[PDB]
């Protein structure tokens, strides 16, 4: 089946270049066309280009000049190489398949990938420091008690949150990040039958992709 | 130029027809134009609805239907339902390029309320050793996606030094949200209660601690 997949660098600096794939799956690049679409945050969609079967291009004449797209036919791959980055070039962006063997002609696009979200920013890659949530209030409220772990200060997103090593699927809430002063911060909870914990342990494991930072916290009373 | 306009924000309720508009900034939107209309869902899910003006997609249900009405592209969705509340977003081609709309925020009314789940987190004393202190107000489950959070520290009003995140659709199509206070591990130990109070269309859910 149609699939398209794209896959980028998530943190770019100012003024450098930038460069994604889309992956496409279920279709041959040898009949179909691919297009590049971005949606800046809080913004609405913008076209950057589509590369067609037969490898011509078209570019949204806004970006023209610092954006080229390629492919690669056998590898089933197109590419996207944007340069010249300001922060405004911070978006998801998302290929869509270009259809048109229709009834009547028309141009669609019919099948949209998941996107790639890439921050433009001058900022560093910054670990995060990882804190247990622990009740306080140690009164049992139910049969159950809900445990968290608080990941501070880390850039760029994301991170990942586990408990027990993917183990408890059992109502985990990892909550939207918040960012200040270029740092994120966000919170992961674990609800646990309060007969369990803390004489069975619960451990939250945290990954940091961009600085290949792994932190495991055991959450104690 | 090539500038395409659209309603930004519409609202429905079930049962009820809703016409979307779509206007090139260039001139009358045309067959040639090939109107295409997208459907955004929260986190990022896109679907294509109708191409060519008026050719709906083989799986989109048969109340979306496209036309050119006058001058401009349409979308009429006869008989709305809780679920076509979306972003929709209008392109037309220009021989060479595709231009997107701003796209129009449809809200269907008569949806199903739920109010949230809040649980309230004391700093932990391993952040404390950093001389920093956050208080997490964790809220989960609610309907619509805009709660209000006020803090209170000794039963005053806390002004500063609080931030709400911007509500998440969980999997489950209900809304979550986390409100932080951050002091210093000075003022943590100044004060005594410490109370999170989310106010949901309408009525309060608060939390508190010592």
């Amino acid at each position: 089946q149609v699939q398209l997949k794209e896959s980028g660098p998530g943190l770019v600096a100012p003024s450098q270049s930038l460069s994604i794939t889309c992956t496409v799956s279920g279709f041959l690049l040898i009949s179909n066309g691919v297009h590049w679409v971005r949606q800046p945050p809080g913004k609405g969609l913008e076209w950057l280009g589509v590369i067609w079967a037969g490898g011509n291009t078209n570019y949204n004449s806004a970006l023209m000049s610092r954006v080229s797209i390629s492919k690669d036919n056998s590898k089933s791959q197109v590419f996207l190489k944007m340069k010249s980055l300001q922060t405004d070039d911070t978006a998801m962006y998302y290929c869509a398949r270009d259809f048109y063997d229709y009834d009547v002609f028309y141009y669609a696009m019919d099948y949209w990938g998941q996107g790639t979200s890439v921050t433009v920013s001058s900022a560093k890659t910054t670990p995060p420091s990882v804190y247990p949530l622990a009740p306080g209030s140690a009164a049992q409220t139910n049969s159950m008690v809900t445990l968290g772990c608080l990941v501070k200060g880390y850039f760029p997103e994301p991170v990942t949150v586990t408990w027990n090593s993917g183990s408890l699927s059992s109502g985990v809430h990892t909550f939207p990040a918040v960012l200040q002063s270029d740092l994120y911060t966000l919170s992961s909870s674990v609800t646990v039958p309060s007969s369990t914990w803390p004489s069975e342990t619960v451990t939250c494991n945290v990954a940091h992709p961009a600085s290949s930072t792994k932190v495991d916290k055991k959450i104690v009373p | 130029q090539a500038v395409v306009t659209q309603e930004s924000a519409l609202t429905t309720s079930p049962g009820e027809t809703v016409t979307l508009t779509c206007r090139s900034s260039t001139g009358a939107v045309t067959t040639s134009n090939y109107a295409n209309w997208v459907q955004e869902k929260p986190d990022h899910l896109f679907t294509g609805l109708i191409g060519g003006t008026n050719n709906r997609a083989p799986g989109v249900p048969a109340r979306f239907s496209g036309s050119l009405i006058g001058d401009k592209a349409a979308l009429t969705i006869t008989g709305a339902q809780t679920e076509d509340e979306a972003i929709y977003f209008c392109a037309l081609w220009y021989s060479n390029h595709w231009v997107f709309g701003g796209g129009t925020k449809l809200t269907v009314l008569g949806q199903p309320k739920s109010s949230p789940s809040v649980t309230l987190f004391p700093p932990s004393s391993e952040e404390l050793e950093t001389n920093k202190a956050t208080l997490v107000c964790t809220i989960t489950d609610f309907y619509p996606g805009v709660v209000t959070v006020d803090w209170k520290v000794d039963g005053t009003p806390v002004t500063q030094g609080m931030e709400t995140t911007q509500p998440s659709k969980q999997s489950n199509n209900k809304y979550m949200a986390s409100s932080y206070l951050t002091l210093t591990a000075r003022a943590w130990e100044r004060h005594s209660s410490y109370s999170c109070q989310v106010t949901h269309e309408g009525h309060t859910v608060e939390k508190s601690l010592s």
